[PDB]
């Protein structure tokens, strides 16, 4: 009765070094709705993170957007860290602007 | 274009840790416009779109009264279902309800729906005729008979065909700039060394889109990696499709983008 | 606008 989250980490707008933007982590297709999502800057949890109101798809599975304002640079790394009952350990998905 | 108004209710039990957390959100098409969270301090239905802020105090007071009562009934449902399924009182469980109406390009009623799920699985659903119910199992047959005897379908049908259509049309008018808009996708391609070709569509609205890859004009359906359409956070959507290509054979591949906002479908090539 | 009808399974 459990469904594992799909995870996508990405910016709202094409990334340009030194220009403000938003870093997104979109989790979808999961059940139950209980989920832990953190945005990381160079391996450390970002404090001011917001998220959308819980909603769900035609198949009843849930989706949520977590987001934070950020200014990308050449060397700072960003990631989304997700824990859920379907996971043995937290899954970390690194932001890849060149994807 | 066709349009929809939909509400999504989620309630999750947490025995020992107080009453269940109830969340409701309303959408017109792919645009969220209201929300309620039982844990939040306001204890009120709240606006999530610019065009709903127009609504006066009577609207927010009425929606708040109704949403709170809905939160109470789904709390009772969680107890009822735990009982129907002889489940423990200690476990956390979920109920979900979704309902709404669709109008055609003429803005007249097209269809209505009202569906319920327990622990993420179909429980009971109103049929398209808006007169009969589909029960998933034995437990749901009890609810089905209960709602038939109480003539729930007839009362819901009056909402789905009348009130739901009335307010959907009102919202479409009031939120014309947001709701009756089409943002054509902004597209590009990336190449990663066999090689990966990835076709991108950004900043589009509504969310419905088709991304396809073709090799020498043949659909590569079984070989295309397609991600779930995702929100940009600014009211638009993004999506990509990728194919693993024999190194040196990129010229044979074309990406095709179909979206309501495009005067004509787009073709992308790795050049 | 929300449905105003209260129902319980
Ligand atoms: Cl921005």
């Amino acid at each position: 009765i459990q469904r594992t989250p799909k995870i996508q980490v990405y910016s709202r707008h094409p990334a340009e070094n030194g220009k403000s933007n938003f870093l997104n982590c979109y989790v979808s297709g999961f059940h139950p709705s209980d989920i832990e999502v953190d945005l990381l800057k160079n391996g450390e949890r970002i404090e001011k993170v917001e998220h959308s109101d819980l909603s769900f798809s035609k198949d009843w599975s849930f989706y949520l957007l977590y987001y934070t304002e950020f200014t990308p640079t050449e060397k700072d790394e960003y990631a989304c860290r997700v824990n859920h009952v379907t996971l043995s350990q937290p899954k970390i998905v690194k932001w890849d602007r060149d994807m | 274009g066709s349009h929809s108004m939909r509400y999504f209710f989620t309630s999750v039990s947490r025995p020992g840790r107080g009453e269940p957390r109830f969340i409701a959100v309303g959408y017109v098409d792919d645009t969220q416009f209201v929300r309620f969270d039982s844990d939040a301090a306001s204890q009120r239905m709240e606006p999530r779109a610019p065009w709903i802020e127009q609504e006066g105090p009577e609207y927010w007071d009425g929606e708040t009264r109704k949403v709170k009562a809905h939160s109470q009934t789904h709390r009772v449902d969680l107890g009822t279902l735990r009982g129907y399924y002889n489940q423990s009182e200690a476990g956390s469980h979920t109920v979900q309800r979704m309902y709404g109406c669709d109008v055609g390009s003429d803005w007249r009623f097209l269809r209505g729906y009202h569906q319920y799920a327990y622990d993420g699985k179909d429980y009971i659903a109103l049929k398209e005729d808006l007169r009969s119910w589909t029960a998933a199992d034995m437990a749901a047959q009890t609810t089905k008979h209960k709602w038939e005897a109480a003539h729930v379908a007839e009362q819901l049908r009056a909402y789905l065909e009348g009130t739901c259509v009335e307010w959907l049309r009102r919202y479409l008018e009031n939120g014309k700039e947001t709701l009756q808009r089409t943002d054509a996708p902004k597209t590009h391609m990336t190449h990663h060394a066999e090689a990966t070709l990835r076709c991108w569509a950004l900043s589009f609205y509504p969310a419905e889109i088709t991304l396809t890859w073709q090799r020498d004009g043949e659909d590569q359906t079984q070989d295309t990696e397609l991600v779930e359409t995702r929100p940009a956070g600014d009211g638009t959507f993004q999506k990509w499709a990728a194919v693993v290509v024999p190194s040196g054979q990129e010229q044979r591949y074309t990406c095709h983008v179909q979206h309501e906002g495009l005067p004509k479908p787009l073709t992308l090539r790795w050049e | 606008c929300l449905g105003g009808l209260l129902t319980m399974v």
